[PDB]
């Protein structure tokens, strides 16, 4: 019936010192039916990050489209799109379809590569922009991860630190949900470098 | 009724040649001087308000026109078909961009709008190709500072310098001895003002004279505070006033 | 230019009639009705003796009781066929009964002045006048055995006998002395062979030659190759007779 | 529904589908193929609304054999697997919707690698050692996930099927006829005559 | 919200004999529990020798029958003045009602005349075109009273040879039409009788090679 | 209704009986449910009288446009294809239709195809379709052999449909019944079930449970 | 009507030849040279600047060479404007392609594409055919290096060395005389400039009125490269090879 | 002159004159001939048929377009094939939409307002067909006569078709006569093959020949050929 | 929009755009093919007017339409490939709705048609393209071969040429192609072709392309040596005399 509690999943993402964190749980079910255990919802054009939850076909078909214009967008602009330029083509993209919308919750992290600035930001189905500069929260947990983020979060965090964090909410949100989990992964970002890992977890 | 034209009225000839865009480069060049010039902190782009009547109110008669706050243009031939073409210009860089980005567009892109809209009125049906060239000047953030021509065929190329129009052979000649890579905007404005004495017969001043830049945000342009990343548009047309002060330093 | 519906000083549509003058260099076809049938045959004139004369189709079934011959740019003759074809059948579909060949004439004629770039009376979409003419030969219960002449005019002329191709004007005035009231099935058959070899450039036989009729028994057949043989073979047997 | 399964051994993906077409009260047939060649190594198996079942299998396998005539060149499982999943996920959204699931097993000649996919009506695809639409996976997946290892022969993962069929006729309310085995490989698309008894 | 169908009453009746054919329907016309008018034409002569009724919603059997008439001018138009046989009518009436399977005529509709052959005949269709050659055929608001009556008195159902401990069937000799006037008369007032939108009066349309015929008479009136 | 066709030895039966209703009413006893598409094909209707009559009817006019077209009697798979894809076109719009196509080719040999109203097109040996399916299924699938004398694949065939008239309301009047060879199809004659029964009764011995 | 004033641009001559074509032909003639040489171990697409001036601005200046994929690129001969419209196309066939099918498009595939393009405005329409000429570089996994070339006739080949523009006739010699199969990238960059350097109908050959891209698959890493050389790129690669 | 203005019929030439309708009205005077005249109580068309050769059929010049209307042609067939059959659906919309049979006159405006869009717009070409429109109405007894151009009028009597101007005179001296036969059909036929015969030269009227038509009173619009018209050669 | 009347009747009957269409197919390459008795054979002739091709990606001369057809042309080879485009689509189609792979003749006739209505609908061109299309029916082993140009005519030949100097090769080939006895082989079959062609080629090992369509969808393409070897042997016979 819901079309974003028929697959699963959640996404959550962090800016600390010089950073960024965007984070993911690996599972894709049918209603009770766990069917895949490596449905990574973490998508990179360039050195921006999208992470979106929902209905799976939706997920799959937003990273191909956005795959596809930010291709474009590079061979015109001769330039790598950056995250506030990103996040309002997702915006402007999810409301073209306002009455025939994208059942998803888009995320976005990343570091703008002139300014340095860590970027975050967070829409519903039809392209409101949410734009907290402490975290981001998406899918079918986003209650418990709005609960763990509020509690474990403090600001300028670094890497290390960061890393620490954005898993033990991410973690222990899933573990509170029935359609969350399976498995997770977790970006740490910097102007630099992008470090991807896997998480171990309950696999219940 | 019904536009029936559906065919090409700009065709090749046995010499390869483009007969309506070769006539149209041919109006362009009747048309009245104007330039522009390239400096390390600014754009100058100018021409001469050739009133057709000393009861006609020149300042109603704008030939240097904002397309985005850090965007302008100027241009040589028919007046009419710039005037559309700058509305046009305005709206695409809306509808292909503003609207989906969020943010105007870079200069060279809002020029390749442009040039697209030209060489399509160069192969359409039914239309004819427009008669005009204009010299547009922007700034991005990534780009920097740019100037660009668009020709009747839609063709489009970067400049440091340079002038169309009438007398555009000797303009361009007169901006090669003195333009160089370290020119400040004041100097550029200058070095515009001289050049355009050259191409201008009766009264030089700056009722006659139409001219623009893109230099720094103007916060006293904007029309509000209290968001410091606005700033301001680029895009200042001179005043009367502002050019003759200068013309006293020629 | 001039446009494709243009009216000449006389009164005539031009494309109509340089039409004609393209029919006039087609092969030749000739039909003759009689109270036992109607026959049609026709000259295939290949172009080169490597060319497999059985896949020259000039004669074709419209439907059981309705056959036809063209003459002419035979590819223009596609989409008449499949219109009459459909025609016919459609009106089978909806009354439970033959069409009669004088209606399937008229629709077929329908077709012919449905061109030009844009003339006012409904959507002829259709940029030239056909460039082919057809004989249509069939039987119905109402009107018995049938011969009709379809030009690209969109009039349809009914015949007792009828030639249409190159050599039309020499076998009409032959076919005007040869026919009459009486003749039957077997007359017909061997006269429009004679008519054939008379106008045809090469000497006829049963492969640059085809024959075809209809009779209300068995409706429209196309004889095959050795069935007009012999029909050749008795013909130059009569003929030699005196 | 009707039983669509699969799975990827070493060399090779097994698709085991049921033989019964079953309408209200009665069981119409029971010898049915429910699959479809879509290249000489791709083989698609499906279930779902009664019509639009062959009448998407047989739309997706004209496609492609004419993609396959114009570049004279087989298209990659991953490749075929996508162009699939796009038509669903078009279809999801239009007036009548193709109630169709499918699994694409295909060799992958380039890689030398069998793969096996698994997309739902909805357009949701996803790669797998071995997938099953319908109420099938309820009882298979938990098998499968004790008894499957990725080294295992051609003849090791039939008799894993074996395992899978025999818990489907053991628990399942429907009586689906036995299955239909097709293996693909390098060598292309084969079915086992012999599974009514192996 | 609104129903764009509606019930008008009224029976009709088809009978086919040896070398003639009856059409005959009540002329009573009703809305719910009133009489809107206690003559109003059901059968009609469309020409052809062909005679029609479409008896359910009046405004889908008057958009008909006069759908099919025109039907009959055009055939005569388009193919040179050629009769319109009822085999070929009959057909013609199938895709009529065909055409509208997605927002039907209301109706039950009959047509009789002649085939071919010199024969009678009745045709009996579906309100979608659905459609049968029968000896006879009741339709309309009595229908199922009247049905039952032929099949027993027309087609001598049941009936068998006395005496023959019921292994010989009552021969079909064939009635005229005399004897068929009576049964339509002896149908009308009994279904006047027994069903409520029944009665008024009774037009009856025969059809020989002659041509068409009309028959009144009058029903009760309450 | 109660339809029928299988293949044997002998080619293809194909039986049917002639009710058609409207709820309750017996609307008729005489309705023709098998049309002959043509010469060689044959047509089983059940469900809409309407949708499966105009529907067919409209199927022999594409046949008949085919082998004009092709200069070749169309075939069972590519005829039966024709009615499956328009049938199909319509999903949804509330068409209702269970049938049969059967012929004989010299390239397929004798052939059935199922097709109904939801899209569905299937080959096979054996199809019982309508209200008494299940019926005439019951009688036909305990005494079928592919080595039936065309003598006996008649009967059973009859004897089938016979079976559902008496079990299925909705199902009676007559049987029609149809052989199917390369040279075409054969009618077999009207059997009203009202003699067939007690005959069958009789000199069979079956129907024990009825008194007569 | 209107009739009167329409050209006919789609219509054969007495000899079978398309008008339009012919004549958009002529002109590309007229346009800078743009030469495209296949080696082993890659792709170089070489062209000449028609006219230019000391104000003309080179760094952010592009009017011969064009990225079309990330594996594919092209080079021009005509008028610029019509060939930013078809390269527009391009870049929107190749990214449909990759999200249809999750591969990169084949280069033959989007090549017969934009020549199908091109033929049409030769067969319907009423319109004049686009002044183009390309000559396309690319690379995917199933032909590896290829070089194409397409003119308004929509009519393309396939090519080891090949040049269009101005004049073909010499570049074709010279290209025929020391082109050899078993050349390798850098060898090709030299034969490219040796080329356009004995064509040019200019003075001398400077690194201002030239654009260089390579298509390599550099070794330290296993993927396909494009590199569209910058302003002193060219000028260094001009001294190297010998024509300072 | 005349060359630079008769290539459409969008064109007016410099004396005001339109070309291409004028040589539409050409292929009327090559036409075969026909003619019209009515009384008070009926109306009459004659036509002489066409032949092609011996072998062939004379082609049909009446048309029927309802029980009270009818109409001749002269000129090109299928033309007057397009133009009848608008007529007999203005007629079939009358009777099906008002319960009422059209009226003669506006049939007449019908006809000339469909050929008049075909003299003012571009691509198409005028009607190449002469009409002659006879009927009976609630106002009696009609004859109309259609021009290309758009032009109908109302006459007691007419001809048009090669050599029609010989029956015209006649009629237009028959007059006082003819429009008096009240009452007797056989009369006024008499009196129609008597005018046309008036314009004939090459052969005299057979019964293959000849073609009559009729309407009025108590007589629905009806067609005789062949031996139905011997008893007036 | 665009609907210009541009294929038109001449006062003399001819219509000069289809005409002209048949000029350009004079102008292309030449193409033959021959039917032996249980084979069809393809050849074409490749132009010189510019050689350094890469010969792996330069789409070739003959195209399958299906696993069992094979269409070759003369004339603009962009034209050709909207034919081949469209014959290819409507061969998976026949498939999907008729179960059954075309036939040679039905093939033919729809790529004829579409020829034809290209010679008049409003607004386009003739195609400037005649083709050769061979092959065998399904289940059948009677070989097939047919020829179609810009009118839209069609029919079946022997043996037949089309292009440049074609005139020349069709002369060889009336009066070496016998009835009676066709080419009984593969080999004899591809001999008679390739000499067809050498009367026209002027020694071309690499200017001569061949194809073999068998039974079955067995369909293969000669590469230069299988032909050169095929050259030699054809002009000893020559100087053995």
């Amino acid at each position: 019936s819901d079309p974003s509690s028929i697959n699963g999943g959640i996404v959550v993402a962090m800016t600390g010192k010089d950073c960024v964190a965007i984070a993911c749980d690996l599972r894709l079910g049918s209603q009770s039916l766990g069917v895949s255990n490596k449905f990574e919802k973490i998508f990179h054009y360039g050195h921006v990050f999208l992470g979106i939850t929902g209905l799976a076909t939706d997920v799959t078909t937003l990273n191909e489209m956005f795959r596809y214009k930010t291709n474009l967008y590079k061979l015109k602009e001769e330039r790598a799109i950056e995250p506030e330029t990103f996040t309002q083509l997702v915006s402007s993209s999810l409301y073209e379809r306002r009455f025939g919308p994208y059942f998803v919750g888009p995320v976005v992290a990343g570091i703008n590569s002139k300014s340095g600035k860590p970027f975050i930001a967070g829409f519903d189905l039809i392209g409101c922009i949410d734009e907290a500069k402490d975290f981001i929260v998406s899918g079918t947990a986003s209650d418990q991860l709005f609960g763990m983020c509020e509690s474990l979060y403090e600001p300028n965090l670094e890497p290390e630190d960061l890393f620490e964090t954005i898993s033990q909410a991410l973690l222990n949100a899933a573990d509170r949900d029935a359609l969350s989990g399976w498995g997770a992964v977790v970006y740490i970002i910097k102007k630099d470098e992008v470090v991807k890992r896997y998480l171990k977890m309950r696999q219940d | 009724m019904t536009d029936r034209y559906s065919f090409s009225l700009t065709t090749f000839s046995p010499s390869g040649k483009l007969g309506q865009i070769d006539y149209a480069l041919t109006a362009v060049k009747q048309g009245v001087t104007s330039l522009g010039i390239k400096a390390t902190n600014g754009v100058v782009i100018a021409t001469e308000k050739k009133s057709s009547s000393p009861l006609a109110m020149s300042e109603t008669l704008s030939k240097v026109s904002l397309l985005t706050p850090d965007i302008g243009a100027v241009y040589s031939g028919m007046g009419p078909d710039y005037r559309v073409l700058v509305d046009k210009s305005r709206k695409v860089a809306h509808t292909s961009y503003k609207r989906i980005y969020g943010e105007y567009p870079p200069t060279k892109l809002l020029v390749s709008e442009v040039a697209k809209i030209m060489q399509e009125a160069t192969q359409s049906g039914g239309v004819r190709p427009f008669g005009v060239s204009l010299l547009i000047a922007g700034h991005d953030e990534f780009n920097g500072f740019s100037l660009y021509q668009v020709d009747p065929s839609g063709s489009y190329f970067p400049w440091k310098a340079t002038a169309i129009g009438k007398g555009s052979v000797a303009a361009k000649t007169f901006l090669e001895k003195r333009w160089n890579d370290e020119l400040e905007l004041e100097d550029a404005i200058h070095i515009a003002l001289l050049t355009l004495k050259e191409s201008v017969e009766g009264e030089f001043n700056g009722d006659t004279i139409e001219l623009a830049i893109i230099g720094d945000e103007n916060p006293d342009l904007l029309g509000y505070t209290g968001i410091p990343t606005d700033k301001g548009p680029r895009f200042r047309k001179l005043t009367s006033q502002e050019i003759n002060d200068r013309l006293e330093a020629l | 230019d001039r446009g494709v519906s243009t009216f000449s000083p006389e009164g005539r549509l031009f494309q109509v009639e340089y039409s004609l003058e393209a029919i006039k260099l087609g092969s030749t076809a000739i039909g003759i009705a009689t109270k036992e049938g109607v026959v049609l045959g026709v000259e295939k004139r290949a172009t080169s003796p490597l060319l497999e004369s059985d896949s020259i189709e000039k004669i074709v079934e419209i439907d059981r009781h309705i056959g036809c011959a063209m003459s002419g740019l035979t590819a223009d003759a596609r989409s008449m066929i499949e219109h009459a074809r459909t025609a016919a059948v459609t009106h089978n579909l909806y009354y439970d009964e033959d069409i009669n060949v004088e209606s399937l004439t008229q629709s077929v004629c329908d077709l012919a002045l449905r061109f030009g770039e844009g003339a006012s009376g409904e959507e002829r979409l259709m940029s030239r006048p056909f460039g082919v003419a057809l004989l249509i030969a069939g039987h119905d219960a109402d009107d018995g055995y049938q011969l009709f002449h379809a030009e690209p005019s969109g009039t349809f002329y009914r015949y007792n006998a009828k030639a249409i191709g190159s050599g039309s004007e020499g076998a009409q005035a032959e076919l005007l002395n040869e026919w009459h009231s009486s003749l039957t099935l077997k007359e017909a058959e061997l006269l429009v062979l004679k008519i054939l070899k008379q106008v045809m450039e090469e000497k006829l036989d049963e492969n640059n030659a085809q024959l075809s009729c209809i009779t209300k028994q068995d409706g429209f057949k196309i004889y095959d190759n050795e069935k007009t043989a012999e029909l050749i073979k008795e013909l130059k047997e009569k003929e030699a007779a005196e | 529904m009707d039983i669509i399964l699969g799975i990827r051994v070493q060399d090779s993906v097994i698709l085991a589908s049921s033989k019964a077409v079953t309408r209200g009260i009665s069981v119409l047939k029971d010898s049915d193929d429910k699959t479809r060649q879509l290249s000489p190594h791709t083989l698609m198996s499906f279930a779902g609304e009664a019509g639009d079942t062959v009448q998407f299998a047989e739309y997706i396998q004209a496609n492609i054999q004419l993609y396959s005539i114009r570049e004279d060149y087989e298209l990659s499982p991953q490749a075929v697997s996508s162009f699939v999943r796009q038509e669903l996920a078009k279809s999801i959204r239009s007036r009548r919707p193709y109630q169709v699931n499918v699994l694409i097993g295909g060799y992958d000649k380039k890689k030398n690698k069998p793969e096996l996919y698994q997309i739902d009506y909805l357009g949701t695809k996803v790669e797998l050692p071995y997938g099953a639409h319908g109420y099938s996976g309820f009882y298979t997946f938990s098998l499968l996930d004790h008894h499957y290892r990725p080294d295992m022969t051609t003849e090791e993962g039939l008799d894993l099927l074996k395992l899978c069929v025999q818990e489907l006729e053991k628990r399942m309310p429907m009586d689906f006829k036995g299955v239909i085995v097709k293996i693909v490989d390098k060598d292309g698309i084969r079915q086992v005559d012999d599974f009514q008894a192996q | 919200q609104f129903n764009p169908y509606g019930d008008n009453g009224g029976t009709i009746l088809g009978i086919a004999g040896e070398d003639f054919a009856v059409l005959a329907g009540d002329t009573r016309n009703i809305t719910d529990y009133s009489i809107n008018s206690r003559y109003e034409p059901k059968v009609f002569d469309c020409g052809d020798n062909i005679v029609m009724s479409a008896n359910g919603f009046a405004a889908d059997g008057d958009a008909l029958v006069k759908r099919f008439k025109n039907s009959v001018k055009w055939y005569h138009f388009d193919h040179n003045d050629k009769k319109l046989s009822i085999n070929s009518a009959a057909r013609n009436i199938q895709h009529l009602l065909y055409g509208k399977r997605f927002f039907p005529y209301y109706v039950h509709t009959i047509i009789a005349g002649l085939d071919e052959d010199g024969k009678g005949a009745v045709y009996s269709f579906d309100p979608v075109g659905s459609y049968e050659r029968e000896q006879c055929r009741a339709g309309g608001a009595a229908a199922s009273l009247i049905m039952p009556f032929l099949d027993n008195q027309v087609n001598f159902k049941n009936q068998y040879e006395p005496g023959t401990n019921g292994k010989v069937k009552k021969p079909l000799k064939y009635l005229s039409v005399e004897e068929v006037i009576k049964l339509v008369r002896d149908s009308f007032t009994s279904a006047t009788e027994r069903h409520i939108q029944v009665g008024d009066g009774l037009e009856i349309l025969i059809v020989t090679k002659d041509g068409v015929r009309k028959e009144f008479y009058e029903l009760k009136r309450d | 209704t109660t339809t029928l066709a299988f293949r044997f030895q002998g080619g293809i039966i194909v039986a049917v009986d002639s009710r058609a209703t409207a709820g309750n009413w017996v609307a008729s006893q005489t309705v023709k449910k098998v049309i002959e598409i043509n010469p060689f094909l044959l047509g089983t209707m059940a469900g809409g009288a309407a949708d499966c009559q105009f529907w067919e009817t409209w199927l022999g006019s594409q046949c008949r446009l085919h082998e004009l077209r092709e200069k070749e009697r169309i075939s069972v798979a590519a005829a039966s294809k024709i009615l499956s894809n328009l049938v199909y076109q319509y999903k949804g719009a509330g068409l209702s239709m269970g049938t049969m196509i059967c012929g004989y080719t010299r390239k397929e040999g004798p052939t059935i195809y199922y097709v109904d109203s939801d899209g569905t097109r299937l080959k096979g040996d054996i199809f019982c379709v309508g209200s008494g399916q299940t019926f005439a299924y019951g009688v036909l699938d305990s005494n079928y052999k592919w080595d039936l004398s065309v003598e006996d694949a008649l009967y059973l065939g009859k004897r089938s449909i016979l079976a559902a008239a008496h079990r299925d309301a909705y199902s009676g009047g007559s049987v029609n019944l149809y052989h199917v060879t390369e040279d075409g199809w054969i009618y077999h004659g009207n059997h009203d079930v009202g003699e067939l029964f007690w005959k069958v009764k009789e000199e069979e011995g079956s129907f024990n449970n009825v008194i007569g | 009507g209107s009739r009167r004033y329409d050209s006919r641009t789609t219509i054969f001559s007495p000899e079978g030849r398309l008008y339009q074509v012919e004549y958009a032909l002529e002109s590309i003639s007229h346009a800078g040279t743009a030469i495209g040489i296949m080696a082993s171990d890659g792709i170089v697409l070489a062209a000449e600047r028609k006219v230019t001036s000391t104000l003309l601005e080179q760094d952010t200046s592009t009017e011969k060479l064009y990225k079309l994929n990330d594996k594919i690129a092209v080079a021009v001969a005509g008028l610029t404007a019509d060939a930013e419209i078809l390269i527009n196309t391009a870049r929107i066939h190749a990214q449909n392609y990759l999200k249809t099918y999750n591969e990169d498009i084949p280069v033959e595939i989007l090549v017969r594409r934009l020549s199908d393009i091109k033929q049409g405005y030769t067969q319907h329409g009423g319109l004049r055919p686009f002044g183009v000429s390309f000559i396309y570089a690319g690379y995917d996994d199933r032909y590896g290096y290829q070089l194409y070339t397409s003119n308004p006739s929509g009519n393309y080949t396939g090519w080891k060395a090949i040049s269009v523009g101005a004049n073909t006739s010499a570049a074709q010699t010279l290209l025929q005389m020391d082109y050899k199969d078993d050349m390798k990238v850098d060898d090709a960059i030299e034969l490219a400039l040796k080329t356009l350097s004995k064509t040019t109908d200019s003075s001398a050959l400077t690194y201002d009125r030239l654009e260089f891209a390579t298509i390599r698959k550099g070794a330290n890493d296993g993927e396909v490269y494009q590199k569209i050389f910058k302003p002193q790129e060219i000028k260094d690669i001009l001294v190297k090879t010998g024509i300072t | 002159f005349r060359n630079n203005y008769d290539g459409d019929t969008v064109t007016f030439s410099p004396t005001g004159r339109l070309f291409q309708v004028e040589y539409a009205l050409e292929a009327i005077k090559q036409g075969s001939v026909t003619v019209g005249l009515r009384s008070n109580t009926h109306a009459v068309l004659v036509a002489l048929k066409r032949n092609a050769d011996e072998l062939s059929s004379y082609q049909k010049k009446i048309i029927k377009c309802d029980e009270h209307m009818g109409l001749s042609l002269a000129g090109l067939a299928p033309d007057a094939r397009v133009l009848s059959n608008y007529l007999r659906q203005q007629c079939n919309y009358s009777s099906l939409v008002f319960n009422r049979k059209l009226a003669v006159e506006r049939a007449g405006h019908l006809l000339c307002d469909k050929a008049q869009k075909n003299t003012q717009s571009y691509g198409g070409r005028p009607y190449g067909v002469g009409l002659l429109i006879i009927g009976y109405d609630k106002s009696g007894a009609h004859l109309l006569e259609f021009q290309p151009s758009g032009n109908v009028t109302e006459l007691y009597g007419t001809a048009i078709g090669a050599r029609s101007q010989g029956a015209k005179t006649y009629l237009e001296r028959t007059l006082d006569t003819f429009i008096k036969i009240d009452g007797n059909p056989d009369e006024l036929i008499k009196a129609g093959v008597e005018a046309i015969s008036q314009s004939l030269r090459d052969e005299s009227l057979t019964v293959d020949n000849l073609s009559i038509a009729i309407v009025g009173k108590d007589t629905p619009f009806t067609i005789y050929d062949g031996e139905a018209v011997a008893k007036y050669i | 929009g665009y609907d210009r009347a541009l294929s038109i009747f001449s006062p003399d009957g001819h219509i000069f755009q289809v005409e002209y269409a048949l000029e350009a197919v004079k102008r292309g390459t030449c193409a033959v093919g021959v039917k032996g008795k249980n084979c069809v054979v393809l050849g074409c002739e490749r132009r010189s007017t510019l050689k350094l091709q890469d010969t792996r990606i330069t789409p070739s001369k003959v195209s399958k339409i299906d696993s069992h057809v094979v269409l070759s042309f003369s004339g603009l080879n962009a034209d050709s490939r909207i034919l081949i485009e469209k014959a290819r689509v409507e061969a998976q189609s026949h498939r999907l709705t008729l179960e059954d792979p075309v036939t040679v003749e039905y093939l033919t006739r729809y790529v004829a048609g579409v020829q034809q209505r290209y010679t008049q609908s409003g607004g386009v061109r003739p195609f400037g393209v005649s083709t050769l299309i061979a092959g065998f029916d399904p289940r059948d082993d009677e070989p097939k071969l047919y020829q179609t140009e810009p009118s839209g005519i069609y029919s079946s030949w022997s043996a037949q040429t089309i292009g440049r100097n074609s005139k020349t090769v069709r002369e060889f080939l009336e009066k070496n192609y016998d009835r009676k006895e066709p080419p009984a082989t593969v080999e004899e079959c591809v001999k008679l072709t390739v000499r067809s062609l050498l009367e026209v080629v002027q020694t071309g090992a690499k200017n001569i392309e061949i194809t073999v369509v068998k039974p079955d969808s067995d369909i293969v393409a000669l590469s230069s040596e299988e032909i050169n070897q095929y050259v030699t042997q054809i002009e000893q016979e020559k100087q053995e005399q």
